[PDB]
């Protein structure tokens, strides 16, 4: 098992600083070049920084150049990125990627960590029910910031036929909806979670 | 010269542990951590090359009859031919370093452990002065370690 | 972008597909071109390396080409689960830095069309307590991936407060979407009939609710 796990990203103000933190697992981290690739939601991938095995060869993209510092700790299997004086335009999902020494291919990647540069305060979600007025139930996660939130039905047990929609940004507040099509005629609970507010709501949908 | 300092020290250690047949345990000053993993990946790769090309190296040795230090310093003339053709790759490099290591073993059997110093200096000169912008492009010894790493 | 990709390429199923990646002497001209696939939700995963070498788990139907200072990716044998952004990347000796292409959103447009499963949701009692109300319209399993979403109230169409999310692809290959009509509590109480129309490839599906349940 070979995994990269990025932590640290979240809500920062325009001007603030953030340290993204990648953890390497099941390989010899001490023998690979590491890479931060960032991707603005909706737009294409941008490379941001690379760092050789023993931190001797460091490379930055022009945009982040000056404001971002890449580092690694081969004792802790950890890659870092000190994002300083972040501007709104740095709102991206920051992936981490391992480099094959023989081809410079970014072979293993990570899941990615969303960074959101804004003045807006961290509003927690308001989980409301979506039942009717064979039955598509659902839940409406309203008025949270920043992304992401996760929704799982019946604590992760119900996962087939769960349509979790892309969020919309009314005012400076996100709104997402999920929905599952369940057989009619036993309960159906929806497990929203907003880790930016430490929020965790289960909510029962009853017709 | 930052790379020549890093290189010379990583080359010398590998040469001198091949002539010894026992590794040096003291810490690297110049190359730091980047030399530790280089010598642990030089020991592995260069022992593969030295068995693959024993015949070749032994053949070049019997032709290029080595006795004294000036024989060791004039190896520069033939050692550049690993690049006199256009091709630059880490295989050509570990073959350069593996042959120098094979000669350091030969130098020991003729009781010339003094001549391992200007062999190491001869090898790093051919390698650093001539193929620097390739080396820096390919992340130097950080790349050397990364390129040959297998898992 | 320094490496330049088409914004959107496509083809019908079975066909050859080509996504080019226009480089430069110091990027593709000197170093190799590496392709990464990004499916709908996922992170990128190495698709092709050193120009044309496939890793484990990338089929023979993905080919690579480097032509001086440009680079084709060939997806020879199209499938509805090659809906992805394809990104080339080359190391740039001039920049001393990696550079990805703009991204090419591949799409398949020969699948049998499916009409949208539309579903209208009256506002939550819990939300009505906060003097706000949202009618939600889940729009699922349509293809091709396009829908316009309209809202009527008592026959009169809506202009204010309505929102619609962008289409997201499903595990099925058919896409989904979601519209939200937001009203006040006063507004929800002072209007009876709420339509919600989804028009899809010339053919309107529609589901209403009258507040009197
Ligand atoms: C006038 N030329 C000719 C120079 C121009 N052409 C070269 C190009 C070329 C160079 C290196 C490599 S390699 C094995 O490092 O990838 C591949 C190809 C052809 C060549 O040398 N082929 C080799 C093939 C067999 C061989 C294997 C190991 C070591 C030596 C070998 N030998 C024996 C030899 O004497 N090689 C001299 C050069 C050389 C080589 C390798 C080393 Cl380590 C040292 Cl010190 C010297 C010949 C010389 O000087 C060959 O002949």
């Amino acid at each position: 098992q070979v995994t990269l796990k990025e932590s640290g990203g979240g809500l920062v103000k325009p001007g603030g600083s953030l340290r993204l933190s990648c953890a390497a697992s099941g390989f010899t981290f001490s023998s690979y070049s590491m890479n931060w690739v960032r991707q603005a939601p909706g737009k294409g991938l941008e490379w941001v920084s690379s760092i050789s095995s023993s931190s001797s060869y460091i490379y930055y993209a022009d945009s982040v150049k000056g404001r971002f510092t890449i580092s690694r700790d081969n004792a802790k299997n950890s890659l870092y990125l000190q994002m300083n004086s972040l501007r709104a335009e740095d709102t991206a999902v920051y992936y981490c990627a391992r480099q094959v020494g023989a081809t410079w291919a970014f072979d293993i990647w990570g899941q990615g960590t969303l960074v959101t540069v804004s003045a807006a305060k961290t509003t927690p979600p308001s989980v409301y029910p979506l039942a009717p007025g064979m039955v598509t139930l659902g839940c409406l996660v309203k008025g949270y910031f920043p992304e992401p939130v996760t929704v799982t039905w019946n604590s992760g047990s119900l996962s087939s036929g769960v349509h979790t929609f892309p969020a919309v940004l009314q005012s400076d507040l996100y709104t997402l909806s999920s929905s599952v099509t369940v057989p009619s005629s036993e309960t159906v609970t929806c497990n929203v979670a907003h880790p930016a507010s430490s929020t965790k709501v289960d909510k029962k949908i009853v017709p | 010269d930052d790379l020549y300092r890093q290189s010379l020290e990583i080359i010398s250690r590998y040469l001198r542990e091949q002539a010894t047949g026992s590794k040096d345990s003291k810490p690297l000053g110049e190359a730091g951590a980047a030399g530790r993993r280089a010598l642990e990946t030089l020991r592995r790769v260069g022992d593969g090359v030295q068995r693959n090309h024993e015949t070749a190296f032994q053949g070049m040795l019997r032709k290029l009859d080595i006795k004294n230090e000036d024989d060791v310093k004039s190896l520069s003339r033939v050692m550049i031919h690993v690049f006199s053709d256009g091709v630059t790759n880490w295989g050509r490099i570990v073959t350069l370093i593996s042959f120098g290591a094979f000669v350091a073993k030969h130098l020991k059997t003729i009781n010339q452990e003094s001549c391992i110093e200007p062999l190491a200096e001869s090898i790093t000169d051919v390698l650093v002065r001539t193929k620097r912008d390739w080396l820096v492009k390919q992340r130097g010894w950080d790349g050397f370690v990364e390129f040959f790493h297998v898992e | 972008s320094v490496l330049t990709q088409p914004p959107s390429a496509s083809g019908t199923p079975g066909q050859r597909v080509t996504i080019s990646c226009s480089g430069s002497s110091s990027n593709i001209g000197s170093n190799t071109v590496n392709w990464y696939q990004q499916l709908p939700g996922t992170a990128p995963k190495l698709l092709i390396y050193s120009n044309n070498q496939r890793p484990s788990g990338v089929p023979d139907r993905f080919s690579g080409s480097k032509s001086g200072t440009s680079a084709s990716l060939a997806i020879s044998g199209l499938q509805s689960e090659d809906e992805a952004d394809y990104y080339c990347a080359a190391w740039d000796d001039s920049l001393n830095a990696w550079v990805f292409g703009g991204g090419t959103k591949l799409t398949v447009l020969g699948q049998p069309k499916s009409s949208p499963s539309v579903t209208l949701f009256p506002p939550s009692s819990e939300e009505l307590e906060t003097n706000k109300a949202t009618l939600v319209c889940t729009i699922t399993d349509f293809y091709p991936g396009v829908v316009t979403v309209d809202w009527k109230v008592d026959g009169t169409p809506v202009t204010q407060g309505m929102e619609t999310t962008q289409p997201s692809k499903q595990s099925n290959n058919k896409y989904m979407a979601s519209s939200y009509l937001t009203l006040t509590a006063r507004a929800w109480e002072r209007h009876s009939s709420y339509s919600c129309q989804v028009t899809h490839e010339g053919h309107t599906v529609e589901k209403s609710l009258s507040r009197a349940d």
